[PDB]
This record gives structure tokens, C-alpha cells and sequence, in this order.
């Protein structure tokens, strides 16, 4: 299985446009991630974490993105917040495994790192498993803005200010969510 | 589609754009405060002015949501704290003039000089050399010369500026519907729209004048004692039924009396506890102290440190060339970053300042979940009280005989009890009359009750009436004595130093009632008792979200400030004092004067 090609890319994508890599029908060896790193967060929800090697299904998907620190607790079935409503929502019969680990010394530079966005203004809450790449001015008032920044018409894409001198809870964490539905 | 929904949509684009633009300014200021170089000054001023301009633009933008239709309370609090025009409501010329006179006042206060009448080439500033003579000397004429020359040659320069700063500030406050500047200052203790916790600005005054009346029966006895003792260091200068001359008090103005302790110590044959040799002869470094403080704080139930505080904080003084102004502070750079700055040594006073700073840090850590505009104390007086009760409790013999500094037995007698209580009273209850009086005078000036041809007369009348000191040389209406103070010249509020001193003690008598204390109040500790930490953290995590007269109820059980805990804390010294003045005359008459001859 080609897992080391998704756990190791030089850069992940931001949350508002996550990266989805679908796995084909081959042999899967999970013994490399299970003994990979500290793994600040690793929770399986459907499958047996102690028996993973004994089951297999048709298709598995690997989504990947980079979120803030204290927001990993929102990548879970049935959560609410600025991340699991406008950017990435998990259904209520989820079956994969959520894994997330710290990446403070690789994605954060002094004087700011403004290349990891996250959309926080959407007219309607996201339906399960849908992404959006729109960059239209979210209009809050009653006056047409025709597409300029101003008053009651805000731009929806805003960037993280990742820096190394942060406390745990704002350092950039990397998340790789697996979904199951190969052996 | 409402005039309320466009409030939340706007506060979210401001609670994320400010928490990021504030970090730049704060970090750039830290970079200068611990490494004083030339380029760092401009690197800090740039980000500072950037953040200021951003706040100004957001303020002039947020005037589109009328506060009269907002229904939620938290968004109302945020919009009201962001909406206030503040200054700059005047014209341009007026604002320029005000800024110039404020800078001139600060400069004149900082760099004044007064020399000798027999050698005019050896004059001293205020800070390094004048308030040292006023604090360590013992000769009458020298103290008198200092106190008179500091007001005759630096005071006379502030009157024609104060008589204009008053009018400018009055106009700036009347252009915001406040009726004077004193109302603007009291506008911090204002609470509107809670239905059970209302607090109008006009009541604050009353409250003060209804609690200071309960302190006098103790301040009078303390005053009579200090006088009956001072009359043995400068004989034939103090009369037994008069006031104290305002230059023998201990410093330039008489704010604290703590420099008098060498003259008026009750039992001068018992050295009060000072673990400064046990700390040194046991190889205690500048880092073990903070470990002990963190252990004490984790004992009661508050969280550990953040692991970003041990790597970046500057606990030790950088020696060879890193010249850094180190007045001990605790920073809140934001985004989960908390640091401490203090050039610590291994003594006792720093062992308590460590606990004070860690108290500030625990407070700033608890409420880091609220929005940006609500990260502050419940009012302007909670912060120092929370930071002070910790150091108040971390210096009791029961504590220092369990940490290890003191002997395990250390026989204790009531004499050291009296010693410590008096050394505390000469600083806690010795500064309440002065603070109350100065604030009353400033209010009565700003409101307009004292015409500008009666300033010095009313000031000295009130000093003789309340504090109990008398001027040693007649002061006419050309001088200006109140302006010779730091908090009066640089335009700082002063009422907080009178509320903190109350709040603090209340908190103690609350938490010690949870830890189930037994003895008197001043022998109490809140360590090893988790209920105390829980009761305190129930209030720590609020910030300015709720009105302050509610967060005070969660820990005490009342609604307003009180004064029973202070007298309950000082009861032993009181009972001892009332049996020391059988022959003297408790009280003072306002007729005697050191020049009435
Ligand atoms: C992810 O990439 C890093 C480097 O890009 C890999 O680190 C290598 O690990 C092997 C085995 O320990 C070493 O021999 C190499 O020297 C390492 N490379 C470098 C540049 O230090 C890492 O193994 C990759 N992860 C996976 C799962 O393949
Ligand atoms: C304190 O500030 C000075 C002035 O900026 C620093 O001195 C230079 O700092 C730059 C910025 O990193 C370095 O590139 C230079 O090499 C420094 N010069 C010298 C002679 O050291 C100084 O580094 C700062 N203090 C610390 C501890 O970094
Ligand atoms: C408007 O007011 C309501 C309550 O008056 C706030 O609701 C609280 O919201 C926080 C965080 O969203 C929750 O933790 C609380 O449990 C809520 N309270 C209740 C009683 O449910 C609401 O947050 C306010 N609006 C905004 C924008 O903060
Ligand atoms: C804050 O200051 C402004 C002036 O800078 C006050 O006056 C309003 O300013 C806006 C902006 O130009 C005008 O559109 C309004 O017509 C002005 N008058 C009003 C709103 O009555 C504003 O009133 C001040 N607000 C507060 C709360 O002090
Ligand atoms: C707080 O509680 C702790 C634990 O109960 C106390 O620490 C112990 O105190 C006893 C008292 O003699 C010592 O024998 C133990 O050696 C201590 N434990 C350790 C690990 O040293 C502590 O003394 C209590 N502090 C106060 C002020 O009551
Ligand atoms: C300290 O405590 C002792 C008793 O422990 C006090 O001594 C008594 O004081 C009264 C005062 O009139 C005498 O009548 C008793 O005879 C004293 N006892 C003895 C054994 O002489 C002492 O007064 C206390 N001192 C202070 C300052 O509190
Ligand atoms: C605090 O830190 C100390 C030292 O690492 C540790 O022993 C203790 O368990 C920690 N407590 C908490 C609540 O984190």
C-alpha cells in the first residue's frame, strides 16, 4: 500500500480545500503507521484498532489537511464549530480512523506563515463529505456589494498565523483521516 | 436581515484579525524590553503604531450598529467596549495642544532638579537621590529642605499646565455625555442591564464614603501610636495633641509609612522571620524558586505551566552585555504564550514577587478562552487582588516551616505576631486615608465644586481633616502640590488602589473559610485544599463577560465591597493598640501648626 506517499508529501493542503487520495485494490500494511510516531491523536471509530489486520473491504480513502491545535477535537462524528461545519464535516455513520500529529517544526516560520487558509463564512452548513473552493464575497447586509471588500461584505478566506513561539493549542497539526467502505 | 445579526458576523472578523495583529506588537515590544538596542526601538514603535491605527479604523467602522437594538449581552459588551470614541472627539488643534501639554507634564516630572542654597552645582533628580534622602535620613532640617524644595521648584512649573489640562479633559468628557471627567473615570465600575446587579456610576462615591467611615476607629489608634513613638526621634517638634508634620512620614508625599518601621517597632529584640540565609547556604538557584511557586499553585488545583513558559521566559539576568530594563512583569502575548520577566536574585522579597507574578499568570491563563475584547480583569482592581492574596498566604510560618526553609520546630511567640501585623499595617491601612482623600480632591476639582482660586486651600484643609498631617511651611495659591505626584501628572486613575485593598482581604476571608481554618485570619493558608482552588477558578475564568458585581458573589457571598474582613484580619493588633494609649490622646485637633509661634 502506498501510504508513505500521503504521510510524507512536502506540504499538505489547507482545510478549505483538503486533499483526497483514493486507494486502489492492493495489499495494505498498517504496521508502519501504528509504530510511526508519538501520534498525539489516534482514534478509530468503526474498525478494530487491535485487529485492523483481520478485516478488509472494497475501497479506502485518505483525506489530508492541516488544522490548528485545539481544533482536532472537531474532526469527529457529530461535532460543531468553525471547522466541522464550513470546511470538513464527518457523517454520523463514519467508519474510518482519525489520526493527527504535531508538525510545529516544519510548517511554521518566524514572521508568520500565511499559506494555510480556512474559510469561516458560509451561508449554509456543509452537508457530509463535501468541499468548496468558492471565493465570492459573503454578503451579510442588504446592499449589493458587486464584489469588493467593505462594510457588511467580508472576504471569506482567512489565513492562519503560524509561528514557532506558540502554545500547544495553536501550533499547526497535521490530520490524515481514513475512511473505509483491497486487503 | 437584522441590525443584530450583522453584529456577530462583524465581531468574528475582528476577533480573528486582532488576536493576530496584537501578537506582532506584543512580541516586538518584548523584544525591546529584554534587549535594549537601537533598531529594536523602531521595530517596536512600527508595530505599535500599526496596531493602534488598525484599532482606530475598526472603531470608526463599528459605529454603524446602533447599540439600542442589540439584544444579546456579550455582543453588547463587546460593541460598547469597542464603540467609545474616547479622545479625538475634539477638534484637531485642541487635541494637539492636549498631547503637547501631557508630554510636557511627564517630562517636567521625570527630569526635575533641586540643589543646595550654599552650593548650586550638585543637584539631584527625584528618583536616584531625593527620595533616598527622604527615606533613609533622620535629621529634621534635611528632610524639610528636601520636601520643600521638591515642591517649590518643580511644583510651581505644573500649575499653569494643570489649569489647562483640567479644562481640556472636561471638554473631552463632556463631548461624550459624561458631565465631567470624574464620571469618565468612574465609568469603569458602571453596570447596566442585568436586573439584580445594577450599579450606577453615581453610587460609587457614596459606597466609598460609607466604608471609609468604618476604618477611622483603627486608623486613629495607629496614628496615635506612630505619633507617640515619633516624639522620641525628633523631640520638641511634635506636640502630643497635634498632627504629624507631612515631611516626617517616610517618603516624599506620605503614601506609604513602611519606611518608619525602624523607629516604631514594638519589640526590637525579636528579628521577624527572614529566610535569606537558609536559602543561600542551601544552594538555591534562580530556577528552584519558580519550581516551588509552581508546586504551590498546582497544590490548590490550578493547571501546570504551559511548557512554553520555561523555554522563553527570562528568569535570570543576562550578564555581560544584554542590558535590559527588568521590572518584574508577567506578559500575555496571546495565542497561548505566557512569559515572565524579572531579574531575580536569591532573597526573600523575590521569593514572594515570584508568587505574585505567577498569580498574574494563572489569572491570565484561566480566561484565555473568551473573545479578545473581554480578556481583562472583572474591573480595574481584581487583577492585583488575585495576584496579591497568593503572596499574602505564602509567607506564613506554617508554610515556610513545611517547605523546608525554616527549622521544623521554630518556637513562635505572640511578639513576632505583633511585629508582623504592625509591619503589614504600616503599609496596608496606612495608605487608605491618603488615597481616599486624593481621589476625593480630584473629583471635587474636575466636577467644578472648587473654583480655581481655592485649590491649595481646600487641599490642605482636606489633608488636615482626613489623613491627619499638616504642612510645615505655609503654601499659598501659586504652588501646586498634587501635581508633584506621579499618578496625578501622567494622568493615571487612582481609585483602584482603594478598592483593591478591600477586595483582597475579602477574598482571603472567603477562601480561608473554605479550607476550614481554625486560628486568626493572618495565620491562614489555602495550600493543600482543593475546594479553595475550585472556588477561585469559578471566578477566574469569567473575564469581563459578566458584571463585576456578580463575579464578586461567586467567591464571597455579597454584592458590593465590604470592610469587615479587613478589621477581622487586623483584630489582634487592634486589641493590643487599644491597651497602649492609656496616657496619650487618641485623635487630633486641626489648630496646631509647626509655624504657630
Ligand atoms: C518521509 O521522508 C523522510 C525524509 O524525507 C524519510 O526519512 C528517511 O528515513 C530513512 C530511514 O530512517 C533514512 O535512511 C533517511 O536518511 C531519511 N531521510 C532523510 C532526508 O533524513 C522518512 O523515512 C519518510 N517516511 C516514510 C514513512 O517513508
Ligand atoms: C539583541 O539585539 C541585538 C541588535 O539587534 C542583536 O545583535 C544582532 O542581532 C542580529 C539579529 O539576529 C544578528 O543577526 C546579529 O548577528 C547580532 N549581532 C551581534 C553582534 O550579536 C542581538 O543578537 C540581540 N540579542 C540576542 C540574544 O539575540
Ligand atoms: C448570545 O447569547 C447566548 C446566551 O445568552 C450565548 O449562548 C452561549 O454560547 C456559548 C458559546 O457559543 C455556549 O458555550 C453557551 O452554552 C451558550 N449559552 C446558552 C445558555 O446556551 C451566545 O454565545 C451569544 N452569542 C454569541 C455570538 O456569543
Ligand atoms: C462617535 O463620534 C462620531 C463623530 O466622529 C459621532 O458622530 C457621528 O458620526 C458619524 C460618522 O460620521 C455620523 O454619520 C453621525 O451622523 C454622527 N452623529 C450621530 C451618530 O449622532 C458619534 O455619535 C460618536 N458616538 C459615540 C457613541 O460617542
Ligand atoms: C501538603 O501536602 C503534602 C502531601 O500530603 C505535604 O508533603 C508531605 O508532608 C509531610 C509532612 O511531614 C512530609 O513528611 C512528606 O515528606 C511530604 N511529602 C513530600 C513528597 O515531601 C506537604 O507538607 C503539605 N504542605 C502543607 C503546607 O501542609
Ligand atoms: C503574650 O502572651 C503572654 C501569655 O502567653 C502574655 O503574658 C501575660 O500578660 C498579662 C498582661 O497583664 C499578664 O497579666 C500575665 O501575667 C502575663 N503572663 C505571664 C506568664 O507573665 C503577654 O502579655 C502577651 N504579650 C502580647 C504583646 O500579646
Ligand atoms: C505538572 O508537572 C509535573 C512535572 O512534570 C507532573 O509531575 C505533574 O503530574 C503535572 N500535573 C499536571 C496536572 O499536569
Amino acid at each position: 500500500c502506498p501510504f508513505h506517499e500521503v504521510f510524507n508529501a512536502t506540504t499538505f493542503a489547507s482545510v478549505y480545500a483538503w486533499n483526497r487520495k483514493r486507494i486502489s485494490n492492493c495489499v495494505a500494511d498498517y504496521s508502519v503507521i501504528y509504530n510511526f510516531a508519538p501520534f498525539f491523536a489516534f482514534k478509530c471509530y468503526g474498525v478494530s484498532p487491535t485487529k485492523l489486520n483481520d478485516l478488509c473491504f472494497t475501497n479506502v480513502y485518505a483525506d489530508s489537511f492541516v488544522i490548528r491545535g485545539n481544533e482536532v477535537s472537531q474532526i469527529a462524528p457529530g461535532q460543531t464549530g468553525n471547522i466541522a461545519d464550513y470546511n470538513y464535516k464527518l457523517p454520523d455513520d463514519f467508519t474510518g480512523c482519525v489520526i493527527a500529529w504535531n508538525s510545529n517544526k516544519l510548517d511554521s516560520k518566524p514572521s508568520g506563515n500565511y499559506n494555510y487558509l480556512y474559510r469561516l463564512f458560509r451561508k449554509s452548513k456543509l452537508k457530509p463529505f463535501e468541499r468548496d473552493i468558492s471565493t465570492e464575497i459573503y454578503q451579510a447586509g442588504n446592499k449589493p456589494c458587486n464584489g469588493v471588500a467593505g462594510s457588511n461584505c467580508y472576504s471569506p478566506l482567512q489565513s492562519y498565523g503560524f509561528r514557532p513561539t506558540y502554545g500547544v493549542g495553536h501550533q499547526p497539526y497535521r490530520v490524515v483521516v481514513l475512511s473505509f467502505e483491497v486487503c | 436581515s437584522t441590525i443584530e445579526e450583522q453584529a456577530k458576523t462583524f465581531l468574528d472578523k475582528f476577533n480573528h484579525e486582532a488576536e493576530d495583529l496584537f501578537y506582532q506588537s506584543s512580541l516586538a515590544s518584548w523584544n525591546y524590553n529584554t534587549n535594549i538596542t537601537e533598531e529594536n526601538v523602531q521595530n517596536m514603535n512600527n508595530a505599535g503604531d500599526k496596531w493602534s491605527a488598525f484599532l482606530k479604523e475598526q472603531s470608526t467602522l463599528a459605529q454603524m450598529y446602533p447599540l439600542q437594538e442589540i439584544q444579546n449581552l456579550t455582543v453588547k459588551l463587546q460593541l460598547q467596549a469597542l464603540q467609545q470614541n474616547g479622545s479625538s472627539v475634539l477638534s484637531e488643534d485642541k487635541s494637539k495642544r492636549l498631547n503637547t501639554i501631557l508630554n510636557t507634564m511627564s517630562t517636567i516630572y521625570s527630569t526635575g532638579k533641586v540643589c543646595n542654597p550654599d552650593n548650586p552645582q550638585e543637584c539631584l533628580l527625584l528618583e536616584p537621590g531625593l527620595n533616598e534622602i527622604m527615606a533613609n535620613s533622620l535629621d529634621y532640617n534635611e528632610r524639610l529642605w528636601a520636601w520643600e524644595s521638591w515642591r517649590s521648584e518643580v511644583g510651581k512649573q505644573l500649575r499653569p499646565l494643570y489649569e489647562e489640562y483640567v479644562v481640556l479633559k472636561n471638554e473631552m468628557a463632556r463631548a461624550n455625555h459624561y458631565e465631567d471627567y470624574g464620571d469618565y473615570w468612574r465609568g469603569d465600575y458602571e453596570v447596566n442591564g442585568v436586573d439584580g446587579y445594577d450599579y450606577s456610576r453615581g453610587q460609587l462615591i457614596e459606597d466609598v464614603e460609607h466604608t471609609f467611615e468604618e476604618i477611622k476607629p483603627l486608623y486613629e489608634h495607629l496614628h496615635a501610636y506612630v505619633r507617640a513613638k515619633l516624639m522620641n526621634a525628633y523631640p520638641s517638634y511634635i506636640s502630643p495633641i497635634g498632627c504629624l508634620p507631612a515631611h516626617l512620614l517616610g517618603d516624599m508625599w506620605g503614601r506609604f509609612w513602611t519606611n518608619l518601621y525602624s523607629l516604631t517597632v514594638p519589640f526590637g529584640q525579636k528579628p521577624n522571620i527572614d529566610v535569606t540565609d537558609a536559602m543561600v547556604d542551601q544552594a538555591w538557584d534562580a530556577q528552584r524558586i519558580f519550581k516551588e511557586a509552581e508546586k504551590f499553585f498546582v497544590s490548590v488545583g490550578l493547571p501546570n505551566m504551559t511548557q512554553g513558559f520555561w523555554e522563553n521566559s527570562m528568569l535570570t539576568d543576562p550578564g555581560n552585555v544584554q542590558k535590559a530594563v527588568c521590572h518584574p512583569t508577567a506578559w500575555d502575548l496571546g495565542k497561548g504564550d505566557f512569559r515572565i520577566l524579572m531579574c531575580t536574585k536569591v532573597t526573600m522579597d523575590d521569593f514572594l514577587t515570584a508568587h505574585h507574578e505567577m498569580g498574574h499568570i494563572q489569572y491570565d491563563m484561566a480566561y484565555a478562552a473568551q473573545p479578545f475584547l473581554l480578556r481583562n480583569g472583572a474591573n480595574e482592581g481584581f487583577h492585583e487582588a488575585v495576584g496579591e492574596i497568593m503572596s499574602l498566604s505564602a509567607a506564613t510560618p506554617k508554610h515556610l516551616k513545611s517547605i523546608g526553609l525554616l527549622s521544623p520546630d521554630f518556637q513562635e511567640d505572640n511578639e513576632t505576631e505583633i511585629n508582623f501585623l504592625l509591619k503589614q499595617a504600616l503599609t496596608i491601612v496606612g495608605t487608605l486615608p491618603f488615597t481616599y482623600m486624593l481621589e476625593k480632591w480630584r473629583w471635587m476639582v474636575f466636577k467644578g465644586e472648587i473654583p480655581k482660586d481655592q485649590w491649595m486651600k481646600k487641599w490642605w484643609e482636606m489633608k488636615r481633616e482626613i489623613v491627619g498631617v499638616v504642612e510645615p511651611v505655609p503654601h499659598d495659591e501659586t504652588y501646586c502640590d498634587p501635581a508633584s505626584l506621579f499618578h496625578v501628572s501622567n494622568d493615571y486613575s487612582f481609585i483602584r488602589y482603594y478598592t483593591r485593598t478591600l477586595y483582597q482581604f475579602q477574598f482571603q476571608e472567603a477562601l480561608c473559610q473554605a479550607a476550614k481554618h481554625e486560628g486568626p485570619l493572618h495565620k491562614c493558608d489555602i495550600s493543600n485544599s482543593t475546594e479553595a482552588g475550585q472556588k477561585l477558578f469559578n471566578m477566574l475564568r469569567l473575564g469581563k463577560s459578566e458584571p463585576w458585581t456578580l463575579a464578586l458573589e461567586n467567591v464571597v457571598g455579597a454584592k458590593n465591597m465590604n470592610v469587615r474582613p479587613l478589621l477581622n484580619y487586623f483584630e489582634p493588633l487592634f486589641t493590643w493598640l487599644k491597651d497602649q494609649n492609656k496616657n496619650s490622646f487618641v485623635g487630633w485637633s486641626t489648630d496646631w501648626s509647626p509655624y504657630a509661634d
